[PDB]
């Protein structure tokens, strides 16, 4: 493919993007400018991403290109590339390609992206035994036989019918690899590549992790939303930094326990109600622990160096323990039964401070926790203990504000009034139970919320 | 306007290697418990230039890099993340968020 004659830009580059484009690559003034084969031998690169091409019509002549980028695009048809067995990398994430059988020849290709398209079939790639950076998912491939023979690959994702991963077997490069949101039960094959660093295989079906046992120099491992128990093989990845296994069904944290490298780790939404195990991961700046069956957070105070942690979604009575982190800049703790805060005044350098839907009844202890940028205080609810009942029963308000003030109640069942302090009934007849609500926007620091709840009177 | 959003810092180190798209965090609205909570991303590398540097998987929550950053180029990006229902409705205030560029 090449221009025998003088020929004006936008005559080969049919697309009006792409002619634009290249008007100013070839150093000329106008789309319509002529140039020569030797004009475009010159150009060996091309950055040409985010510009609502829609064909590359016109490429095919640019003989001498090694890299290109034409990620961000409107891409179907990709047949210019066929004969540019110059190119070393392709950026081609994001368009609409199906049919890759254009790049069938490209053999000295080492980087090639192709995320976010519509491909199916990637028998096409079978040749392209120089890749070592290959990236397919948010693509509907199932087979991934042609794979089997890209014995340079480090860095590979794939995606998202994949079940059998057996065309993986003879990539021993391999160093980095996700295979998320695929269909992917059994991993067996994964013990085949010891040079992993990092795996990523978040929404999977995946309950069996004993193939992981000799990837011993894995540092980063996401098993985020699968089916796993027993991870008693975590134990033998001592270089772990980065865990993610939230999403799952683990109770036993016991072979977490050696893991001190840990600086992430995530075990939101699973079975645990023991912690002590996590005592000795120091490291930890990060940890998830919501949606869990913790009462018990003592052993959690040893973690000094913890700047984000949640704990949302538990049995949570005393939080205390969480005081002992004076480097927290985010805690999350909604839905639990925490009454008293007052120990979280200690948390100096707290950001984000989310404590809805617990037991909530005075804000005073953290008026001085004024870096506070976000804040959640809303739908509080405790039970107070039975008082005897009385025609004129009265109990007092304990709704406080950050400034002290006691806050009146939003409603009061029964009939009932309020004269500060008091809340006050007159009952005809003997009734169980009578009750209160409160709802109070309220800012601390530049943090707002509606510090809100209700509050139930049991009567004997 | 927290309500029951649930998101980590961002900070993505600039020359990162791939496979690309890379996990950053995952955010999530406590909503979720209620219905079906989709996410979605607006902000200059999100829905504005450079579009799609940055992405989230809408029903994972899933904020994802897609390509290597470059600190003196843009040390930071100001994204919004929303949640709605399958009905449309937001179920929480846009929550600005930064993302920071490191070594
Ligand atoms: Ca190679
Ligand atoms: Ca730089
Ligand atoms: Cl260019
Ligand atoms: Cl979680």
């Amino acid at each position: 493919a090449t221009i025998t004659q003088d020929t004006p830009i936008n005559q080969i580059f049919t697309d009006t993007a792409l002619a634009e484009k290249m008007k100013t690559v070839l150093g000329k003034t106008n789309v319509t400018d002529t140039v020569s084969q030797t004009d475009l031998d010159q150009v060996t690169t091309l950055q040409a991403d985010r510009l609502g091409i829609k064909s590359i019509d016109g490429v095919e002549y640019l003989n001498n290109l090694t890299q290109i980028n034409f990620s961000n695009n409107q891409l179907t048809d990709i047949t210019p590339l066929k004969n540019l067995t110059k190119l070393v990398d392709i950026l081609m994430n994001n368009n609409q390609i199906a049919d890759i059988t254009p790049l069938a020849n490209l053999t000295n290709l080492t980087g090639l992206t192709l995320f976010n398209n519509q491909i199916t079939d990637i028998d096409p790639l079978k040749n392209l035994t120089n890749l070592n950076r290959l990236e397919l998912s948010s693509n509907t491939i199932s087979d991934i036989s042609a794979l089997s023979g890209l014995t340079s690959l480090q860095q590979l994702n794939f995606g998202n019918q994949v079940t059998d991963l057996k065309p993986l077997a003879n990539l021993t490069t391999l160093e980095r690899l996700d295979i998320s949101s695929n269909k992917v039960s059994d991993i067996s094959v994964l013990a085949k590549l010891t040079n992993l660093e990092s795996l990523i295989a978040t929404n999977n079906q995946i309950s069996d992790i004993t193939p992981l046992g000799i990837l011993t120099n894995l540092d980063e491992l996401s098993l985020n939303g699968n089916q796993l128990k027993d991870i008693g093989t975590l134990a033998s990845l001592t270089n772990l930094t980065d865990l993610d296994l939230a999403n799952n069904q683990i109770s036993n944290l016991a072979p977490l326990s050696g893991l001190t490298k840990l600086t992430e780790l995530k075990l939101g939404a699973n079975q645990i109600s023991n912690i002590s195990p996590l005592a000795g991961l120091t490291a930890l700046t990060n940890l998830e622990l919501n949606e869990n069956q913790l009462e018990d957070i003592s052993p959690i105070s040893n973690l000094k160096n913890l700047t984000y942690l949640t704990l949302y979604f538990n049995n949570i009575s005393d939080i205390s323990p969480v005081s002992s982190l004076t480097k927290l800049q985010r805690l999350f703790f909604s839905n639990n039964k925490v009454s008293d805060v007052s120990s979280l005044a200690n948390l100096t350098n707290i950001n984000w401070l989310s404590a809805g839907h617990n037991q909530i009844s005075d804000l005073t202890p953290l008026a001085n926790l004024t870096r506070i940028t976000q804040l959640g205080l809303n739908d509080q609810a405790w039970t107070n203990a039975p008082v005897n009942y009385k025609a004129n029963v009265s109990i007092p308000n304990t709704v406080k504000n950050v400034t002290g003030a006691l806050i009146a109640p939003a409603t009061i069942s029964d009939g009932g009034s309020y004269t500060e302090p008091d809340i006050t009934w007159n009952l005809p007849s003997y009734t169980n139970e009578v009750s209160y609500t409160f709802s109070q926007p309220v800012t601390i620091g530049k943090g707002t919320t509606t510090f809100s709840g209700t509050v139930t009177q049991p009567l004997k | 306007p927290l309500g029951s959003w649930v998101i980590p810092p961002i900070s993505c180190p600039e020359n990162e290697k791939g496979p690309f798209p890379k996990n950053l965090v995952q955010i999530k609205s406590n909503k979720d418990k209620e219905g079906k909570v989709f996410y979605s991303i607006t902000g200059q590398g999100a829905d504005t230039p450079p579009v799609g540097v940055f992405i989230i998987e809408r029903e994972t929550g899933w904020l994802k890099v897609t390509e290597p950053l470059d600190r003196e180029r843009i040390a930071t990006y100001t994204l919004f993340s929303h949640a709605v229902s399958s009905n449309g409705n937001a179920v929480e205030d846009p929550m600005e968020i930064l993302i920071t560029v490191t070594d």
